[PDB]
C-alpha cells in the first residue's frame, strides 16, 4: 500500500525551491484517499483523467511537495511563467499528471515558522523541466565580482514568504503535491486496487 | 554502521558566510530528521536548525532565525547549513546528528525530535583578530590582549577570549615574603 | 538562557544514587512533547543516553531511568559510579519556538575526595597600565573540586555586569580545577567608584 499519506498528511512541508521528491513504487496505490478538509482544495490534471487511476498501472510515480502563495498555485502547471515556474519548480510543457494543492493557513503562517519557507528571487537561467536549484551562493547583478558578500548589485537569491494568517487568501500558504506517473517499457511496480 | 561527517568550517570574520556540510551514510537517509546542533567552547549544546525527511524545514533558534538556512539533499544524502552575516558569538562547534526515529510523523500529532547518532562537528570561528603582540603587567606574586594563542611564561591559568576576540591570561609566583 | 532548566552542577560519592531535574514550560514539557538525555564527556561528542522519556539506548545501564511529568523531567543514576562523571542534557521540543530545546547541561561530579576549597587572589591594575589606556583587575581562582565556580564582581557592594569575562574551570595537572576572571575598567572607572571586589561561590 502505497505512503501517500505520510507525503499529503506530512507535519513540515518544504520550501519551493528546495522541493522534495519521493519515490512511489512496488505498492498498491488507493488514489481514491487523495483528499482532504483543508478551504481551498484542487486538484487538476494535464494529460490524464484522475478517474481513471485505479484502474491504472505504472512503472513508478512520484510525489513532489512543496508550499508556495495561493496567488501562485497558478503558476504550477504546464507552460507557466513566473517567479515559480522560472526560478524555483517547473513542469514541463509536455507535462502529464495530477497538481493537488489546499490552502494551509492553520499550520505554516505562524511566527515561529517566519523562516521555514523559502523561494528563490535571482537566478542566472530559468529551470529546465524538474530541475532543483538548492545553492546559495550570491546572484551577481552587474559587472562587479560579490567576493561572497550581499551588497550594491550582488542580492542573496533566496527570500523568505514569512507568512501570517490575516493576510488575504492568495498570500496564504498553500501545500501543493505533484503527482508524475512514470511509464516505461518495463514491468509495472505501482497499481490502483482495481488492478 | 551510521557515519555523519561535517565540512566547511573554518575561521571566518564578522559579517561574512559559509556553508557547512554532512556526508551521511550506513542509513535510509531520506527515512529521518536531520539536525544542526552547535557547542561553543566550554558551553552547552544549542539547536540550531532541523529539517524532515520530506525536506520540511523544523524551525530555528531564534538567535540564528532570518541569518542561517538549513537545506538537505536526499539524492546525495547530505545536510547543508547556510551561514549568513556570521556574529561573533556564532563562534562554535557544529554538529550534524541524525534523528533516533524512523516515524514518518503526522500534523495531528506531536513531533518528536531525538538525535541518536552524532558527528564530530565542524570548528566555525567568526573572529576579526589578527596577530597581535601582547602588553603585559606585573604578574607574579598580566599577559593581555594577545593572538593567535599560544603564549609561553617562564601556575600559568588558561586565558580568557575577550570581546576584542584577543586572549589574556596570567601565571602566579607564590614565593616566601622575604 | 536555555529554555530547559537543569541545575549547573550535581555530585555524590560512588554507590550512591543521584538524580537531575528538568523543568520545562506549558510550551514544551507540559505540552506533551517527550523529553530526551544526552551524555557528553569533555572532548567528546554527546551521546543518547534516554529517549522518550524512560528508554535506555542500547549499551545504557539499567542503573540510569528517567521520567517526565507535568512541566518537569527526571534523570536518575543508581549505582553511581567514577565513569558516570560526565555533562548531561536534557532535552525537548518547544512549540512556541518551533524548534528542539535543549537544558542548560548539569556537570556530575563523582566524588574521588571531599571537597577542596578555592584559593582566591585579586590583584588591581598595574601603575604602568593606568599610566597606558586602560585598567584591569585579574582574580585568579586555584585548587577547588567540584569544578564549578561561579565569579561575581562588586563595585562598592553594588553588581557589575559590563566589562567582565570569566572562564570555564580548566583541569591542573593535580586532579583539582582552575578558574580565571578578568574585569576591564578604565583608569576613571578604578577611582570613580570605591572599592571592588571579586566573589567566588564554588559547591
Ligand atoms: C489524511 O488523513 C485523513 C485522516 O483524517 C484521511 O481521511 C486522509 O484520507 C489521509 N490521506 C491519505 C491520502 O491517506
Amino acid at each position: 500500500l502505497c505512503p501517500f499519506d505520510e507525503v499529503f498528511n506530512a507535519t513540515r512541508f518544504a520550501s519551493v525551491y528546495a522541493w522534495n521528491r519521493k519515490r512511489i513504487s512496488n505498492c498498491v496505490a488507493d488514489y481514491s484517499v487523495l483528499y482532504n478538509l483543508a478551504p481551498f482544495f484542487t486538484f487538476k490534471c494535464y494529460g490524464v483523467s484522475p478517474t481513471k487511476l485505479n484502474d491504472l498501472c505504472f512503472t513508478n510515480v512520484y510525489a513532489d511537495s512543496f508550499v508556495i502563495r495561493g496567488d501562485e498555485v497558478r503558476q504550477i502547471a504546464p507552460g507557466q511563467t513566473g517567479n515559480i515556474a522560472d526560478y524555483n519548480y517547473k513542469l514541463p510543457d509536455d507535462f502529464t499528471g495530477c497538481v493537488i494543492a489546499w490552502n494551509s493557513n492553520k499550520l505554516d503562517s505562524k511566527v515561529s515558522g517566519n523562516y521555514n519557507y523559502l523561494y528563490r528571487l535571482f537566478r542566472k537561467s530559468n529551470l529546465k523541466p524538474f530541475e532543483r536549484d538548492i545553492s546559495t551562493e550570491i546572484y551577481q547583478a552587474g559587472n562587479k565580482p560579490c567576493n561572497g558578500v550581499a551588497g550594491f548589485n550582488c542580492y542573496f537569491p533566496l527570500r523568505s514568504y514569512s507568512f501570517r494568517p490575516t493576510y488575504g487568501v492568495g498570500h496564504q500558504p498553500y501545500r501543493v503535491v505533484v503527482l508524475s506517473f512514470e511509464l516505461l517499457h518495463a514491468p509495472a511496480t505501482v497499481c490502483g486496487p482495481k488492478k | 554502521e551510521v557515519q555523519l561527517v561535517e565540512s566547511g568550517g573554518g575561521l571566518v570574520q564578522p559579517g561574512r558566510s559559509l556553508r557547512l556540510s554532512c556526508a551521511a551514510s550506513g542509513f535510509t537517509f531520506d527515512d529521518y530528521a536531520m539536525h544542526w546542533v552547535r557547542q561553543a567552547p566550554g558551553k552547552g549544546l544549542e539547536w540550531v536548525s532541523g529539517i524532515t525527511w520530506n525536506s520540511g524545514t523544523i524551525g530555528y533558534a531564534d538567535s540564528v532565525k532570518g541569518r542561517f538556512i538549513i537545506s538537505r539533499d536526499n539524492a546525495k544524502n547530505s545536510l547543508h547549513l547556510q551561514m549568513n552575516s556570521l556574529r561573533v558569538e556564532d563562534t562554535a562547534l557544529y554538529y550534524c546528528a541524525k534523528d533516533n526515529s524512523d516515524y514518518s510523523g503526522y500534523y495531528w500529532e506531536l513531533e518528536n525530535y531525538g538525535m541518536d547518532v552524532w558527528g564530530q562537528g565542524t570548528t566555525v570561528t567568526v573572529s576579526s583578530a589578527s596577530t597581535k603582540g601582547p602588553s603585559v603587567f606585573p604578574l607574579a606574586p598580566l599577559v593581555k590582549d594577545y593572538f593567535p594563542e599560544p603564549v609561553t611564561v617562564s601556575h600559568t591559568f588558561p586565558a580568557v577570549l575577550q570581546s576584542s576576540g584577543l586572549y589574556s591570561l596570567s601565571s602566579v609566583v607564590t614565593v616566601p615574603s622575604s | 538562557q536555555s529554555v530547559l532548566t537543569q541545575p549547573p552542577s550535581v555530585s555524590g560519592a560512588p554507590g550512591q544514587r543521584v538524580t537531575i531535574s528538568c523543568t520545562g514550560s506549558s510550551s514544551n514539557i507540559g505540552a506533551g512533547y517527550d523529553v530526551h538525555w544526552y551524555q557528553q564527556l569533555p572532548g567528546t561528542a554527546p551521546k543518547l543516553l534516554i529517549y522518550d522519556n524512560n528508554n535506555r539506548p542500547s549499551g545504557v545501564p539499567d542503573r540510569f531511568s528517567g521520567s517526565k511529568s507535568g512541566t518537569s523531567a527526571s534523570l536518575a543514576i543508581t549505582g553511581l559510579q567514577a565513569e558516570d562523571e560526565a555533562d548531561y542534557y536534557c532535552q525537548s521540543f518547544d512549540s512556541s519556538l518551533s524548534g528542539v530545546v535543549f537544558g542548560g547541561g548539569t556537570r556530575l561530579t563523582v566524588l574521588r575526595q571531599p571537597k577542596a576549597a578555592p584559593s582566591v587572589t585579586l590583584f588591581p591594575p598595574s601603575s604602568e597600565e593606568l599610566q597606558a589606556n586602560k585598567a584591569t583587575l585579574v582574580c585568579l581562582i586555584s585548587d577547588f573540586y567540584p569544578g564549578a565556580v561561579t565569579v561575581a564582581w562588586k563595585a562598592d557592594s553594588s553588581p557589575v555586569k559590563a566589562g567582565v569575562e570569566t572562564t570555564t574551570p580548566s583541569k591542573q595537572s593535580n586532579n583539582k580545577y582552575a578558574a580565571s576572571s578578568y574585569l576591564s575598567l578604565t583608569p576613571e572607572q578604578w577611582k570613580s567608584h570605591k572599592s571592588y571586589s571579586c566573589q567566588v561561590t564554588h559547591e
